[PDB]
């Protein structure tokens, strides 16, 4: 717990320096292990301060770049939000710039990788912005191929100063937004029962599956017959005969794949015991 | 004009009294050099007929091509409905009774344009009943421009090819400047002796015919017959023929990509259909191909990375899928393999070794 | 900062004469575009054009193409126009800026919504503006990359504008890398024929790098100077990396302004008088300063007593001192770069150029460590004392008519040693003697003239620049490194350990248990894999049920 | 004189409205009793004549027109409308152009009214209308089909004297009507025109060649009897008949022989109609072979060996680069040997002559047939005996 | 003027023989009139079902019943779909009738709606306004049911989906109902055995009246062989025709494609293969060589009649050829003789 805040402080004597970098026209950048929020934070609360700061987290999947252009438009900006053109928006705002001097506007990108950044175009505003002198870019990058990204116009368009910036500090806002698998049968256990039965095997399952899922908000949906589903499964060439259907459904219901209900016709209906959420990310998985 | 007197038979004949009517549509095909266009403005100039003559690859829409039509008849023009309105209202004691001639160059690109605008032609004569021969020329068959509803058949002209003594008797004998026409006889004759089996154009021939003449007769003003001898190395010195600087480690990651294109699949491990093509890099593979390759070890740095992406972006290496190229590259080779070997050449590495051939 | 009004300075005289020295290597090449152009103006259907050949350098050269429209707008000859490829992906955008840039190279000089533009205006402006000029206007169209061009756009462009012709001589410019071959490949044969071209040269990025570094970082003009670290590891981001003259100056800037941020003892970096106005502004700080660092230090070490505090103490007879080093200082090195000239056209003659070939080359391996140490040197010593004779003698006496022209005019000194040497070769030209100049070059110059970084005056820091490793960091761009060391060298250290230990592809049935058989302790892992995502380290991969797989290698 | 040519010349090559009608004596009827039933009754009807395109048609029509106005109550009361496929693309075209037809011009413009057929219905009240439509396929694939359906729909329910005349060569063009539009044409008038006998072609060529009534005449009208009955004309006109079975074709056979005759050539003779017979049989892709470069040759021999090795598969200009370069191996000296850049501008020059077809990198299909490259290398005037030898060699 | 006056009588004609089909919609429009509601009714049928009669019938019923004060007055309005180019100028249309006169569609469109927020509106084939997002159709059915709306609609198409992408089909005339239509105007003449040969059909009537006069102008120029050479003259395939009158080398073109099928089995050949069995049969018959240019011009002969369905001839060789007939249809074509 004691080591990381004297390694945030380090940087900040760096900080004054970058506002000189800023002023010739770089770009200041943080390759960290970890999380520069209290320290790009603490550059919002220590060097930036002041006003015209513009924060979009990329991380943050709601920002986009054309909410990006009227984010910083829109409110900071406060001149409108940006026309359908980007390029035509960059020029007002660059012809209120180009014509409106000496200001300075200092961005922080936390994880350029996003998207929306990911587009070319979005780099060529981002291109041309963090070319205007105007602002200026500090961003934070995880992804190994974040570089790769970066071009020789761009690279020549962001002129960048690359920082030791190893961050140990997570990744808690930011590790907040991802969402992982380990979060009734979960996915994976579905996966590893289903991988090793036929294809017409997981093609009946996704098609039961389909079924329970399109009908979930009807109560008076207990599932299908067996016939039924032999139909089914018939014009969808999963199953050519009664046997096969049969044994199929018969060792899903082992694995407790399904479940049968008799219905008050004394008619079997087959549901599936497991959760529609984990089903219905199963089905994405699928394709 | 020389060795068409025949098509010219056929084709003056066809036009026959200027007060006549003469076919609605005539099509001559035959290559670029047959002499099309010479003959028949020779004709319409000579005579002297009313006509009009348009490129139809200069125009390439419909407003275009058909005002210059209207505008050389002596007109907004968008569709070929007003087209015969105000071609028909055309009409003077120059055009009143008389044959009208237009003359289609290149009309191969009429099947581009417009459905309507070929049929419209073919049987502009009674569309308009103006009495108008459209005179149709072009390289291509007249059994590739049919369309499927048809069309009024035009008369298919042949303009063939001129032969190795037409060439010359036109060639040679018509500009025989500071000679004999006997010695620029022998002269072309020797000309053809040689560039004949590969060009036969009529156009480039009297290029060549012009260049090399100096030379040829060179040895006369210097006091030097039988020139065949002098100039046919220079003449076959023509015949088949009418320094890239790369940074060190681009020029290691391409030679590692040219690599990867020729030698592919599972022949990395013991090393580290030519003329099919060249195969696809994942990224990895030719970043694992180059630092084996390599032997000096260096570790990678963005501008390298920058590097491969500058070599894609000079179209040195291109990636079929360009949407994915930091997912997963598939990218190709394009240069090689002369190119490869300068550059195993001046860093002093091997192409050919590697080469599974 | 005294040292950014220096910047400003040297920077814009940096690339003022960058800007000029473009513009005079253009002269040549560009008096020979409008000699060319103007020979084929000297002497149907038939596009001639003008190929240059640039090498792989973007940026730099669009203010010559600004130059051409201007220079070609000049000579009251043409109204220049330039196509760019990417601009150009239809058969519209071309005639429409064809037609738009020549009605307009009529406006910027006199000093609608552009949807309106399209083919007919270029025929009439030299035809309606004038179709009587009557010497007609070349419109030199720069294909800035006609390699971009789209090739049936291309060819579309070649067969109508050539089509058209001769009511339109248009040439065009050809912004390009590589040799003819290639445009011989974009460009087809009948394009190669109907452009009639004269291949032309332009030159590319590592001739105005040796140039420019022989003249500007090199210069006498300014006190700044490069250690060897910072040298190899831009030169290396120059020559391994990337070939820009640009991001070699702003890594010059960023060297220049870095060093310059290092401590105020460089105040006295400037001429011995702009220094010695420092020097009296000296304060007692930098007093201490200059009584802390090395080759003071070590100049301290080599002395005497209550002289000695003087420095120490009392700072008069230092900053007396003061100006007793840096005099000296910068005495040495005008007596090196006369020198350093003086050995290239020596060994640039030379062959197998063991120890260098370009004069950056010789500065650098001179600096580097001893030449009489290293061995290639004494190699270069076999060498001439091989060659002898007239091509020696030819060489030499270049290297006077040439040197001399140096001291005659490149540099003033007038150091009296130069003067000897002089007169040794006059009396030449009118073995031993080659051997006498050579040891003359050897204890005469390269024993003291020449001599390292490190055996130097006192004072060698901060006019010469360390600390080479945090440009790399805020240059190179080497962020794999401090990962990769960092990752492998602790629970997401492990994590990467683990990443590393397992085989290739790991099912996480047997990895969430693999790591439950090897390793709150699963979610960090989770979150090791999710940024090894977002890092990339791994990737969230469908090769298999639930895995997580690398692309990196 | 030459007062011959004069007359064929509008009979063969334009389209002369006063001919002998051929075998349409039962179509005519139809044609022109409906005629006069829209023009002096008040009939409103409507009409398909289709058939073959060069027969029939157009001069039917024509020739029912002209015979109906030769009727003085018709002449004056009656307006006649001439539309074709061709010229008017869009039904919005149609109708200013049926405005322009019935000087309706004066509407003028002022008034646009609410729907197509208000515009339309208010043009006819302003006295029947003869609508021809010609090139009717094409009316038909108008967008939703409003000047049909309006046109049809007008011909019945209106009550205003209308008669609806299409021309088309499509059998297909009743399963192109809408469902709707089908019904209301007068359902199935069909007149179909289609071919006729040998011995009445035969009568027609010499009909044709004729000349009317106009001592110069008759002596022509003798020779051309004498050439309906030959050995070669016969068997000259029964290899077109094969073929034809048309009388366009037919005058296109006799205007080119009609060159052949002059001051110096008085009347046609059996080698007049040979020769303008050669000049139509020419195998056109033949031609254009005959004129290519010895390289090409070679190219397009490598692509026939390829077709014969690879079965069909297409190709590109490596593997003919390849199997090309088999050939010129037999020798160590450098005869036919040269360089990439140009042997693909040849083959470049192939595909810009649509000898090649494509779908280098990418695949190519050669359209030439084997029998044609055979028989072209047999006729080629240089050809080496070296590269016929290869063409054998599959 | 005695069996020509029968010629008089063919093209329209009135009163309806739809007897019960009227008296619903008569019943739907009075029901709805005397509520003072709104309401639509959508009429499926085939094109020949006498729809439109019907309705305008009910209409001039209506109005009769209008002046007697039977039934709540008054206005009517129609417009047809297939009337106008663009389907919008509806909006135009239906305001136009009503008052407020001229307007854009955009203008007309918020008008109705505020006209809406007594009128029969009839819509005869609004097949034709359908669009990708068939706003106009939903305020159509949707003015109806407004309350402040006092508006009938009467839709006739012909299809019976149309309303799934308060509902009455007309089904297809029989035997009977046709027969009956013609004899229902004979009068001149109360040749009635070819009124019933004519009746079997299907399942228009325009085909009716259209046909037997055709069969008069047959007769001038009424017994039932005139009836059967007037069918035969009408819904005779012209297909078979064609095929027998077709030149020598067409023929065996057609031969060629029916051998190059036979062998492999498929619908669709290339102009390569069929060439290759054109070339057989003209060896096989004595004819002459078929050159290319020739076959390919005979292939566009087949091609332009629709015999043949062809791909566009820049294909050259790789022309890809279907039969737009039956192969069984061919052989009795070529094999009748
Ligand atoms: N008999 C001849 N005498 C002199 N020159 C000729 C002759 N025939 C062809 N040429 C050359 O060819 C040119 C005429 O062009 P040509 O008639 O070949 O055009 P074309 O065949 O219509 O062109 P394309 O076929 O490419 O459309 C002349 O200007 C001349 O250079
Ligand atoms: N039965 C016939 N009577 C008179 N002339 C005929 C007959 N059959 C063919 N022809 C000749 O063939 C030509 C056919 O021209 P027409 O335009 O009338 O029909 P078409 O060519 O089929 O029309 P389309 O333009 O639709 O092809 C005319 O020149 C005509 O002289
Ligand atoms: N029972 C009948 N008595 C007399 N004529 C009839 C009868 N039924 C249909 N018709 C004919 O049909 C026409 C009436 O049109 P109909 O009601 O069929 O139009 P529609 O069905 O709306 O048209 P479509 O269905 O093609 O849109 C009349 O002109 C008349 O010739
Ligand atoms: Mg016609
Ligand atoms: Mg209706």
């Amino acid at each position: 717990s004691a080591e990381l805040k004297q390694l945030n402080q380090q940087y900040e004597k760096l900080f004054h320096k970058w506002m000189l970098q800023l002023h010739l026209g770089f770009n200041i950048v943080l390759y960290g292990l970890g999380s520069k929020r209290d320290l790009l934070e603490r550059f919002r609360t220590t060097m930036l301060q002041d006003s015209i700061h513009v924060v979009i987290n990329g991380f943050f999947p709601g920002i986009s770049v054309k909410s990006v252009l009227n984010s910083i438009t829109e409110e900071v900006l406060d001149h409108m939000g940006t026309f359908r053109s980007i390029l035509d928006q960059l020029d007002w705002i660059v012809n209120k710039f180009k014509e409106d001097s000496s200001l300075e506007l200092f961005l922080l990108i936390h994880n350029l990788d996003s998207q929306m950044l990911r587009g070319e175009k979005s780099q060529q505003i981002i291109g041309q912005l963090s070319s205007l002198h105007n602002i200026y870019l500090i961003a934070s990058i995880d992804h190994l191929n974040a570089p790769l990204m970066w071009d020789h116009a761009k690279q020549s368009l962001f002129n960048w100063l690359w920082y030791e910036t190893t961050t140990y500090s997570p990744y808690t806002e930011e590790t907040s937004y991802e969402n992982s698998l380990l979060v009734s049968l979960p996915l994976s256990s579905l996966t590893h029962v289903l991988r090793s039965l036929t294809p017409n095997a997981r093609g009946i399952f996704r098609l039961l599956i389909k079924y329970q899922l399109d009908n979930q908000d009807n109560p008076s949906y207990i599932g299908l017959s067996f016939q039924d589903f032999y139909q089914q499964c018939r014009e969808a060439f999963l199953v050519n005969s009664d046997l096969t259907l049969r044994a199929q459904l018969t060792e899903f219901r082992d694995h407790k794949l399904i479940r049968t209900k008799k219905g008050t016709d004394g008619v079997e209906y087959l549901l599936i015991p497991v959760d529609n959420g984990t089903l219905t990310d199963f089905l994405e998985k699928e394709e | 004009v020389l060795c068409r007197e025949s098509q010219v038979s056929i084709l003056q004949s066809l036009f026959g009294e200027r007060h006549h009517f003469s076919f609605p549509s005539i099509f001559i095909y035959g290559h670029t050099a047959s002499g099309k266009t010479y003959v028949t403005q020779t004709l319409l100039k000579t005579l002297e007929l009313p006509h009009v003559f348009v490129n139809c690859v200069e125009c390439f829409t419909l407003r275009l091509l058909l005002e210059q039509i209207l505008n050389k008849l002596n007109t907004c023009e968008t569709f070929n409905d007003f087209v015969r309105l105000f071609k028909q209202v055309t009409t003077a004691e120059n055009l009143k009774d008389q044959t009208v001639y237009i003359v289609l160059d290149k009309a191969e690109y009429l099947r581009d344009m417009e459905a309507n605008l070929l049929p419209g032609f073919l049987r502009l004569q009674e569309l308009a009943d103006r009495n108008v021969t459209v005179l149709f020329l072009s390289e291509i068959v007249w059994e590739k421009f049919r369309p499927n509803t048809g069309c009024f058949e035009p008369f298919v002209l042949y303009f063939p090819d001129y032969s190795i003594g037409n060439l010359q008797k036109i060639l040679s004998h018509d500009h025989p400047p500071e000679y004999s026409a006997d010695f620029y006889a022998a002269y072309i004759n020797i000309l053809l002796g040689v560039f004949y089996t590969v060009c036969r154009d009529l156009k480039e021939l009297r290029h060549l015919a012009v260049l090399n003449f100096p030379k040829y007769c060179e040895p006369v003003v210097k006091g030097e017959r039988k020139l065949w001898r002098n100039i046919e190395p220079h003449l076959k010195k023509a015949m088949q023929t009418v320094h890239v600087e790369l940074p060190y480690y681009s020029k290691f990651i391409l030679i590692a990509a040219y690599l990867a294109s020729y030698n592919p699949a599972r022949t990395d491990k013991r090393f580290f259909n030519h003329l099919l093509g060249p195969k696809p890099f994942p990224l990895d593979r030719l970043l694992a191909i180059l630092y084996s390759i390599v032997d000096s070890r260096v570790a990678p740095t963005a501008n390298i990375f920058s590097q491969i992406t500058s070599l894609v972006t000079l179209q040195l290496l291109t990636l079929v899928g360009h949407d994915d190229q930091l997912d997963g590259p598939k990218y190709k080779c394009t240069v090689s393999l002369d190119f490869i070997r300068a550059i195993a050449r001046t860093v002093n590495f091997d192409i050919i070794k590697y080469l599974y051939d | 900062k005294l040292r950014f009004e220096t910047y400003q300075l040297i920077w814009q005289q940096m690339k003022s004469e960058n800007e000029r020295l473009q513009e005079e290597l253009n002269k040549n090449l560009f008096d020979n575009l409008i000699e060319f152009l103007q020979k084929s103006h000297s002497g149907l259907r038939e596009i001639p054009t003008a190929a240059l050949v640039l090498g792989v350098n973007v940026t730099d050269h669009d203010l010559t193409f600004g130059s051409l429209t201007e220079a070609l707008q000049n000579n009251v000859t043409p109204y220049v126009v330039s196509l760019q490829a990417k601009d150009c992906p239809d058969m519209k955008h071309f005639l429409q800026k064809l037609i738009s840039q020549l009605m307009d190279c009529c406006v910027d000089i006199k000093s609608y919504m552009t949807v309106t533009q399209k083919t007919d205006p270029k025929m009439l402006s030299k035809k309606r503006t004038t179709s009587s000029q009557w010497q007609s206007p070349p419109v030199v169209v720069i294909l800035k990359d006609m390699e971009s061009f789209a090739t049936k756009v291309l060819q579309d462009f070649i067969i109508i504008s050539s089509q058209h012709l001769h009511e339109f001589p248009l040439i065009l410019i050809f912004g390009i890398a590589t040799s003819p071959i290639i445009i011989h490949r974009l460009l087809p044969h009948a394009v190669s024929s109907l452009l009639c071209i004269e291949l032309f040269q332009s030159l590319s990025c590592k001739e105005h790098l040796t140039t420019v570094l022989d003249k500007l970082l090199l210069t006498t003009q300014f006190p700044f100077k490069i250690n060897e670290k910072v040298l190899q590891v831009l030169t290396n981001i120059f020559l391994y990396h990337d070939f820009s003259v640009q991001n070699f100056i702003k890594g010059l800037q960023l060297s220049l302004l870095e060093h310059f941020y290092s401590q105020p003892l460089s105040v006295l970096c400037c001429n011995l008088p702009e220094a010695k106005r420092r020097i009296n502004f000296l304060s007692n700080n930098q007093c201490e300063n200059i009584r802390r660092l090395p080759s003071f230090r070590r100049y301290v070490e080599k002395q005497a007593s209550e002289k000695q505090v003087a420095l120490l103490t009392n700072e008069r007879y230092l900053k007396e001192e003061t100006q007793l080093l840096l005099e000296n200082l910068h005495v040495y090195h005008m007596n090196y770069f006369l020198v350093l000239r003086c050995l290239h056209k020596f060994t640039s003659s030379l062959p197998k150029y063991p120890l260098g070939r370009q004069i950056r080359e010789l500065y650098c391996t001179c600096l580097e460590k001893n030449i009489w140490d290293s061995e290639e040197y004494a190699s270069v010593l076999q060498l001439l004392r091989m060659l002898a004779k007239d091509e020696l003698m030819t060489i030499l006496e270049k290297c006077f008519k040439v040197f001399k022209s140096y001291c005659e005019n490149h540099l003033g000194s007038t150091a009296k040693r130069i003067e000897e040497f002089l007169a040794q070769f006059q009396s030449l030209d009118a073995k031993f003697e080659v051997l006498r100049e050579n040891v003359v070059n050897f204890i005469d110059c390269l024993v003291r003239e020449y001599l390292l970084p490190p055996e130097t005056q006192p004072l060698h820091e901060v006019v010469y620049f360390s600390a080479a490793h945090a440009l790399r960091e805020h240059l190179n761009a080497a962020p794999r490194i401090a990962l990769h060391t960092a990752l492998n060298n602790p629970d997401i250290c492990i994590a990467y350990k683990l990443h590393l230990e397992c085989s290739r592809l790991i099912n996480l049935v047997d990895w969430s248990e693999a790591f439950a058989t090897v390793v709150i302790i699963h979610a960090r892992f989770i979150r090791a894999v999710s940024e090894l995502e977002l890092l990339g380290f791994i990737k969230p991969t469908k090769q298999k049920t639930d895995h997580v797989a690398r692309l990196t290698w | 004189l030459s007062q011959v040519q004069r007359i064929l010349r509008e009979r063969f090559c334009r389209q002369s409205p006063h001919s002998n009608l051929f075998g349409v004596q039962v179509q005519y009827k139809h044609l022109s009793e409906l005629l006069k039933r829209t023009a002096l009754h008040g009939e409103s009807n409507s009409v398909l004549i289709i058939g073959p395109r060069g027969s029939g048609k157009t001069m039917l029509i024509n020739h029912a027109l002209k015979e109906l106005m030769e009727i003085e109550e018709v002449s004056e009361n009656v307006l006649q409308v001439h539309l074709n496929g061709l010229l008017q693309i869009n039904d919005k075209i149609a109708l200013k152009e049926i405005t322009r037809q019935l000087n309706l011009e004066n509407v003028v413009g002022d008034k646009v009214f609410g729907s197509f057929a208000e515009n339309l219905s208010f043009l006819l009240e302003a006295c029947p209308v003869i609508f021809i439509l010609d090139e009717f396929d094409l009316f038909a694939h108008h967008k939703n089909q409003t000047l049909l359906y309006n046109l049809f729909d007008i011909s019945q329910s209106a009550q205003t004297p209308i008669a609806v005349i299409g021309l088309t060569c499509r059998l297909d063009i009743l399963e192109l009507l809408e469902k709707r539009v089908k019904s209301r044409f007068s359902h199935r008038q069909i007149h179909l025109m289609n071919s006729f006998g040998f011995p009445q072609y035969v009568k027609i060529f010499k009909e044709q060649l004729s000349l009317p009534a106009e001592v110069f005449a008759e002596k022509w009208n003798e020779n051309v009897q004498y050439l309906s009955e030959d050995r070669s004309v016969q068997e000259v006109l029964q290899k077109h008949f094969n073929i034809s079975k048309n009388l366009r074709s037919l005058h296109m056979l006799l205007m080119l022989a009609l060159n052949r005759v002059t001051a110096s050539h008085p009347f046609m003779t059996a080698v007049d109609l040979m020769e303008a017979s050669q000049l139509c049989s020419m195998d056109s892709k033949a031609n254009i072979v005959h004129g290519l470069s010895v390289l090409e040759i070679c190219l397009i021999i490598a692509m026939k060996h390829l077709n014969d090795i690879y079965e069909e598969e297409p190709f590109n200009f490596q593997m003919v680069y390849n199997e090309f370069q088999k050939f010129v191996q037999r020798k160590a000296h450098s005869v036919y040997n040269f360089e990439k850049p140009v042997v693909m501008k040849a083959f470049e020059h192939l595909q810009q002559l649509e000898l090649i077809k494509p779908m280098e990198y990418q695949l190519m299909k050669l359209l030439l047939d084997n029998t044609q490259i055979m028989n072209a290398l047999q006729k080629y005037p240089n050809c080496p005996t070296d590269v016929r030898q290869w063409a054998t060699s599959s | 003027e005695a069996r020509l006056r029968l010629h008089v009588s063919a093209v329209p004609e009135s009163l309806p023989c739809r007897e019960q089909e009227f008296q619903d919609i008569y019943n739907f429009v009075e029901s709805k009139l005397l509520d003072h509601t709104g309401g639509c009714m959508y009429i499926s049928g085939v094109p020949g079902t006498g729809k439109t009669a019907t309705v305008h019938e009910v209409i001039r019923c209506l109005q009769q019943a209008a002046q007697a004060n039977d039934v709540p007055p008054f206005q009517y309005i129609e417009v047809n779909g297939m009337k106008l180019t663009e389907p919008h100028q509806v909006y135009v249309q239906i305001l136009q009738k009503l008052t407020g006169q001229k307007a854009t569609a955009n203008h007309a469109a918020e008008l109705l709606a505020k006209q809406f927020c007594t009128t029969v509106l009839l819509v005869d084939e609004l097949d034709i306004l359908w669009t990708h997002k068939q706003d106009i159709m939903y305020n159509l059915f949707d003015w109806p049911t407004h309350k402040e709306a006092r508006l009938v609609v009467l839709a006739i198409a012909n299809t019976m989906d149309l309303p799934e992408r308060t509902r009455m089909c007309f089904q297809p005339y029989t035997y009977s109902q046709l027969q009956q239509i013609l004899r229902s105007r004979l009068k001149h003449l109360k040749i009635q055995l070819v009124a019933r040969k004519v009746a079997a059909l299907s399942g228009d009537a325009r085909r009716c009246l259209d046909i037997c006069r055709r069969a008069t102008e047959i007769c001038e120029f009424v017994t039932i062989a005139h009836s059967m050479e007037a069918v035969d003259e009408m819904f005779s395939s012209s297909y078979i025709t064609a095929i027998k009158n077709s030149s020598v080398l067409e023929q065996s073109f057609l031969r060629a494609i029916l051998a190059e099928f036979r062998r492999s089995g498929l619908e669709e050949a290339t102009f390569q293969q069929i060439y290759s069995q054109h070339v057989a049969l003209c060896r096989m018959e004595g004819l002459p060589y078929p050159t290319m240019s020739e076959t390919m011009a005979v292939c566009s002969h087949l091609g332009s009649c629709r015999l043949l369905l062809v791909e566009p001839s820049r294909n050259d060789l790789l022309l890809r050829v279907r039969l737009n007939v039956s192969q069984d249809d061919v052989l009795y074509a070529l094999k009748d003789e």
